[PDB]
């Protein structure tokens, strides 16, 4: 249950930083492949145009 | 298991035995070392062939069974209950108490085995014990012991043990531990004083 | 051999340049004297330049015999058409360019599937060399491949691979049961050691430095070379404190490009 409700506190921050940060870009990837308890996802906030530059 | 260093070293004209033994703590306490608990290994000979029946309270179902210089068995209890049967093929030999009593501290992963050496009830003389957990294979981290040996002792600083002159390319076992501390004892029990 | 053919290259420069030192010191004692105003910087300049020729003949004779000391020892027509083959293998070094993998890449934004046998065929290719280390490849779950590696007597890592491209790597010791209790591989657990823990961060950095868009093969490989030299972990002091361990650590952080042991303070 501490697990079910931190990934669901976790998916709220990235909610709110979705909708009041739109500036460079949002990005949220989760692996397919869980655990019981422990988790491994990827957060990305890289800018509009020149992404491919800035690793 | 991992590597092992044992010695000795005396009162060393300061006070009494334990007077070292506490400024070698209160130096690692300077170091800042927290402890795991206390330990102590104990001996007893037989013979008809000189029968090492020892233990450790490291390891208390480690039951150790050693000739003079054979194979050895690290037994279980039920080898215990068989060892009473033969009684005429392998006398008690009492009076063999020749034990290391001391306290365990830890440091990052660093253990270290440190107290008093006694003969049952006397104490006459100091084990000093440095080893490291993840040390698999042997003679590979000396350079390590011998740095961790010349940071806190100071004087009577040991090199080169025993079992190093075993030297193989496996996994470090306990037998060696263990076989550097019948070494000890036999390097203690010849002084007695 | 090649040893003495090289080693008698400095020897045959030497004794020419005996001939040119000992007549620049016959020619410069004959040239007579240039005066350049004062005299004092000439006739005190005279000694300084007889004993600048002379002992540089002298050296140059010196050092002639430590080079002597350690060298040591149809009919012409078809030898022609052997040596061109030879040189056109500097004729392929012609070509090559010093530029390298080195580009100009700007962004990549404009205005897929490969069998597990091509996987196999791909850890076939380097498993052959470094006898000491073992490779066992497995599917248990799915087609992704997780692999169990054996390091001589040091380490067991665990390597899981998915869709061709790297998963997860995480390392324990020796002695310990990297299987489960049914037997499969371990999937979610930890290292138990605090240097390895240490390390595993180190390991997840350095995955996410090797970046390849399409050739993920030299990213694994350059991933094993780099764990390759963690063989000699326990073994090697740090290179710029002396001692092994800082705050009880020895040197762990290999840098990249650059492969030595460090720590995170001693980057
Ligand atoms: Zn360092």
């Amino acid at each position: 249950a501490k697990h079910i409700f931190l990934r669901s506190r976790a998916a709220a921050t990235i909610d709110s930083l979705a909708s009041r940060i739109e500036d460079p870009q949002i990005q949220a990837h989760w692996s397919n492949i869980n655990d019981v308890y422990e988790s491994s996802v990827k957060v990305l906030i890289t800018s509009q145009g020149y992404e491919q530059i800035c690793k | 298991m991992g590597v092992t260093c044992v010695s000795q070293m005396p009162v060393a004209e300061g006070k009494s035995v334990q007077q070292t033994v506490e400024l070698l703590t209160r130096k690692l306490e300077m170091l800042g070392a927290e402890k795991q608990g206390t330990f102590c290994v104990d001996c007893e000979t037989y013979h008809t062939k000189l029968m090492y029946v020892m233990h450790n309270s490291e390891y208390p179902l480690s039951c150790f069974a050693l000739f003079e210089n054979g194979p050895c068995l690290i037994a279980d209890t039920n080898f215990d209950v068989l060892m009473v049967k033969l009684k005429g093929f392998f006398q008690s030999a009492k009076a063999s108490k020749i034990e290391t009593r001391g306290t365990r501290y830890q440091y990052c992963d660093f253990l270290v085995k440190v107290g008093t050496v006694t003969m049952g009830p006397s104490a006459r003389g100091i084990s000093v014990e440095v080893e490291y957990g993840p040390c698999v294979v042997a003679s590979d981290c000396w350079s390590l012991l011998l740095e961790f040996l010349q940071s806190f002792l100071g004087s009577h600083t040991p090199g080169a043990p025993a079992v190093f002159g075993n030297r193989h390319d496996a996994v470090y076992g306990p037998a060696d531990t263990m076989v550097q501390y019948m070494e000890l004892f036999n390097k203690i029990r010849k002084q007695q004083q | 051999v090649s040893v003495n053919l090289e080693a008698f290259s400095q020897a045959i420069s030497a004794i020419q340049a005996l001939r040119s030192s000992v007549s620049r010191v016959f020619d410069c004692l004959k040239d007579g004297m240039r005066n350049k105003e004062t005299l004092e910087g000439r006739e005190k300049a005279f000694i300084a330049h007889f004993q600048d020729n002379l002992h540089s003949v002298n050296r140059d004779l010196n050092e002639l015999e430590r080079l002597s000391n350690l060298v040591g020892k149809l009919y012409s027509q078809l030898l022609q058409a052997y040596k061109w083959s030879n040189k056109l293998q500097y004729h392929a070094g012609l070509a090559s360019g010093l530029l390298n993998q080195q580009s100009l890449k700007r962004s990549a934004n404009q205005m897929l599937v490969l069998p597990p046998q091509y996987v196999d065929d791909v850890i076939s290719r380097i498993d052959r060399m470094f006898p000491e280390m073992s490779i066992h490849l497995s599917r248990p779950n799915g087609t992704s491949a997780m692999l169990l590696v054996t390091l001589g007597k040091v380490l067991k890592v665990i390597v899981v691979m998915r869709s061709l491209f790297i998963d997860r790597t995480i390392v324990k010791g020796y002695n310990e049961n990297v299987y489960t209790e049914d037997g499969k591989l371990d999937i979610w657990s930890k290292s138990n050691y605090q240097v390895f823990q240490k390390v595993t961060d180190h390991a997840t950095t350095a995955l996410l430095h090797y970046q390849l868009p399409q050739m993920p093969d030299v990213v694994v490989r350059s991933f094993m070379t780099w764990l390759r030299s963690y063989i000699k972990l326990f073994q090697a002091p740090c290179q710029r404190c002396g001692k092994f361990l800082q705050d009880g650590l020895p040197p762990t952080w290999r840098d990249f490009r650059t492969l030595e042991a460090f720590h995170d303070t001693c980057r």
